[PDB]
């Protein structure tokens, strides 16, 4: 478990915990980027997002990896 | 409870005992069932539907048995503050034993520092009485000891001081980040 | 070659610009011309990210790059 917040900047997971304050997954970003919608589906291990700066709706694993338009 | 009307003398005694009351509610139980075969026993007897005595020994056995199962660390105020503070802060296990490490050394130089306290006390009772007798050789000697023992006093005052901060400033930002 | 990503230093990092290190001793230190506690300041760590120090903080300014004389 862990805490995933979305700003204009990125798509960012941090621990509950306040001591430990690393990131715990890669930090989602784009250019003209502009995050506002998150979820997850923690079988495959990936997040959704939308970049209302794109109209998109994405996926992306915790790792980086595995980018995709749904 | 019951319609049985041996069962109910029974029944009394044990309630007169303050028997098990988990056990007593079962004693209640196994009777309630008895009480329906007591009586079906005795149906027959109007009825002549037994002649072999089943119908009695059956019940007279669990009587008889139920007759048997029932007669039928840390020692200065501001490390414990401290410690007791730190407890509720953000810290890692890792940096909570070196905070407790930190702890036991602070704890030393409070000891250290008052323990030289207590002997510039007594330094100071020998110097009253000194000064009080007048002697000039003796006055010099004992302020000799006093006037340097009270700055190797104050210099562990001032350094204890400084550590107390470090750590009630840490501990507190280390409770809200 | 860009294989086993890991995030070591995150909290408090303002605007980093510089940064140095010595293996031979364990120390990294870099640069930061703003925190987010607002502070512009050299710090040091362990090259784990671990016990980080304020290295140089008073009339710091604009750190804009680090070397070590080894």
């Amino acid at each position: 478990n862990f805490l995933l917040f979305s700003s204009k900047t990125a798509v960012r997971g941090i621990p509950f915990t306040l001591s430990t304050q690393e990131d715990v997954m890669v930090p989602v970003t784009g250019s003209p980027s502009f995050f506002v919608g998150i979820d997850f589906d923690a079988q495959h291990s990936t997040v959704f997002y939308s970049d209302l700066s794109k109209d998109i709706i994405y996926k992306q694993k915790i790792d980086g990896t595995g980018k995709e338009v749904i | 409870e019951f319609r049985m009307e041996k069962l109910n003398q029974l029944w009394e005694k044990a309630k007169r005992l303050h028997l098990s009351p988990v056990r007593l509610a079962e004693l209640h139980s196994d009777l309630k069932i008895q009480e329906r075969d007591e009586l079906n026993w005795k149906k027959l007897k109007v009825e002549g539907l037994d002649g072999d005595g089943e119908k009695e020994a059956k019940l007279v056995h669990n009587l008889n048995v139920i007759l048997a199962r029932y007669g039928l660390e840390f020692e200065e105020p501001r490390v414990i503050d401290l410690w007791d503070l730190a407890q509720s802060a953000n810290f890692t296990e890792k940096e909570l034993e070196s905070f407790r490490e930190e702890l036991k050394h602070f704890e030393a130089k409070i000891e250290k520092h008052n323990h030289y306290q207590k002997q510039l006390e007594i330094s100071h009772q020998k110097l009253k009485h000194v000064e009080s007798i007048g002697d000039p050789e003796h006055i010099s000697r004992n302020k000799e000891k006093y006037v340097l023992l009270e700055e190797k006093t104050k210099e562990l005052g001032y350094k204890v001081k400084k550590h107390l901060q470090d750590l009630s400033s840490r501990v507190s930002r280390a409770r809200h980040n | 070659e860009g294989n086993q990503r890991v995030t070591l230093i995150t909290e408090n990092l303002g605007h980093p610009r510089g940064i140095a290190l010595d293996p031979t001793v364990g120390y990294l230190f870099f640069s930061d011309w703003g925190s987010l506690s607002g502070q512009p300041k050299v710090e040091r760590a362990f090259m784990d990210g671990s016990n980080r120090k304020d290295l140089v903080t008073t009339k710091v300014g604009w750190p804009a790059g680090i070397t070590l004389d080894l």
